């Protein structure tokens, strides 16, 4: 292909335990 | 003095989120979220997408 589609939103809510 | 670029146009979905344009450059942006930011855009304090913007300075 030739366009991508745009990334996805981070995780606001959740969130990692650890590093 | 802080200022940090769009790299593509984002809508916040929040009150306390707002959105901005690719030329259009904001200051005093600072991390503050590990996945989020904080900027001001001419006196507009809000929520950057660390996904869709960048911290320049």
């Amino acid at each position: 292909q030739r366009n991508r589609m745009p990334p996805p939103r981070p995780d606001v809510g959740s969130k990692p335990d650890s590093i | 003095g802080i200022t940090a670029v769009a790299l593509y146009d984002y809508q916040a979905a929040g009150d306390d989120e707002i959105s901005f344009d690719p030329d259009d450059i904001i200051t005093n942006i600072e991390m503050i979220d590990d996945g989020w930011w904080r900027g001001v855009c001419k006196g507009r304090y809000g929520l950057f997408p660390a996904n869709y913007v960048e911290l320049r300075q």
